[PDB]
Formats: C-alpha cells, structure tokens, sequence
C-alpha cells in the first residue's frame, strides 16, 4: 500500500539522520565497509537497516 | 551511550503520528452588495396648456 511504504520511507530517513547526529551511533570500521563501492555512510547505512 | 541512542531513534519515530487537520470552509459564498435606490422608471409628460 501508498501508506505503508510512505510511512515506511519517512521514518527510515528519520532514524537515520538521529543515528548520524552528535558521535555517531556505528563505528568507522563499519561505515569503511559499507562505503567501499563509492556511497556516502549515511546511505550504506539506510541501505542495511532495511 | 548506544542504548541512548537507539531509545532517541524509536521516540522520533513515534513522535511522527499526525493529531489532526484544520482548514477554513468557504466556498459557495459570495458577498452582498446594498442598492440604495429603487429603479423606476415612470416619466410624466403633460402639454402645456395642461389639457
């Protein structure tokens, strides 16, 4: 349904840009991992949670 | 720290339920406007003599 993938679209963006502000909740080790093809962290990171 | 974090992230996501809508009904509605005077449109003519 519309609703369940918009609902579900804004609150990913939400928990991520959370997770992302003041010292990051993931370690840098991670974010090397998931940056290793050439994406940004924070979409590496929506990218998994999902 | 971590645990923090993730409790901020869950409460966002509460946070995020819309309480309701307001908005303004007017449509259909027109102002009136106020005429002052009556239209007639009656003229006396009469002949000079007044017969």
């Amino acid at each position: 349904t519309s609703g369940s993938i918009i609902n579900h679209a804004n609150n990913l963006n939400k928990v991520i840009n959370h997770v992302f502000a003041d010292k990051p909740l993931i370690s840098e080790t991670m974010l090397k991992i998931l940056t290793i093809d050439g994406t940004t962290g924070k979409d590496g990171y929506r990218n998994w949670l999902d | 720290e971590d645990m923090a974090k993730i409790y901020g992230a869950v409460a966002a996501v509460s946070k995020n339920v819309n309480s309701s809508v307001t908005y303004e009904v007017k449509r259909g509605t027109h102002e009136l406007i106020k005429v002052p005077t009556i239209p007639h449109n009656l003229v006396l003519i009469q002949s000079d003599n007044g017969k």
